[PDB]
C-alpha cells in the first residue's frame, strides 16, 4: 500500500478560456513485504483551486475509464484500479482535469481597439 | 530635481515618514518612471519637488 510515482509528465493547456491539465503518472509499488493489496490510490487537489474544479477523469492506456469516489481525510478522490498490482510492478495512469473560471483578465478595462 | 534635494529638505520628509508614508525618491528624468501599469495606479500619492 505505500507506493510512489516514478515519472510524471503534466501538460497544462491555457489556449481555451478554461485550463485543462493532464498528468501521465506511473504508479510503482516499493517492494517491501508480501502485502500485495495495493487496490485504491489517493488523488489530491490544491486548496486554492478546490472550488474551481469541473470534471475529473482517469484513463489508463487509452482503455476504459476508471471510477473515482470523493473522499475526505481527517478534497481527495480515491481511484479503484481494475487489477491490483503486486510489489515491483508499474501502472501507467492518466489524470485529466478541467478548471473553470481560472484565467482572470489582468488589465480588466480594455478599450475597443486593444488586445486582451 | 538633483537627488541631493532630499538632504536639504530632510525635515519635511522625516515628518512625512513619521506620519507613516512610504517615500520613494526618483529623478524627474528617469526611464523607469511610470504611474499606471496595466491600469493599476501603483502610486497612491504624488509629490513634485522638481521645478
Amino acid at each position: 500500500p505505500p507506493l510512489i510515482n516514478e515519472d510524471v509528465k503534466r501538460t497544462v493547456d491555457l489556449s481555451s478560456h478554461l485550463a485543462k491539465v493532464t498528468a501521465e503518472v506511473v504508479l510503482a509499488h516499493l517492494g517491501g513485504g508480501s502485502t500485495s493489496r495495493a487496490t485504491s490510490f489517493l488523488l489530491a487537489l490544491e486548496p486554492e483551486l478546490e472550488a474551481r474544479l469541473a470534471h475529473l477523469g482517469v484513463q489508463v492506456k487509452g482503455e476504459d475509464e476508471e471510477e473515482n469516489n470523493l473522499e475526505v481525510r481527517e478534497r481527495f478522490f480515491t481511484v479503484k484500479l481494475p487489477v491490483a498490482l503486486d510489489p515491483g510492478a508499474k501502472i501507467s495512469v492518466i489524470v485529466e482535469t478541467v478548471y473553470t473560471h481560472v484565467l482572470h483578465p489582468y488589465p480588466t478595462q480594455i478599450t475597443q481597439s486593444e488586445k486582451q | 530635481d538633483n537627488l541631493n534635494v532630499r538632504e536639504t529638505h530632510s525635515l519635511f520628509f522625516r515628518s512625512l515618514k513619521d506620519r507613516g508614508f512610504e517615500l520613494t525618491f526618483k529623478t524627474a528624468d528617469d526611464p523607469s518612471l511610470s504611474l499606471i501599469k496595466y491600469g493599476e495606479f501603483l502610486y497612491d500619492n504624488l509629490i513634485i519637488f522638481s521645478p
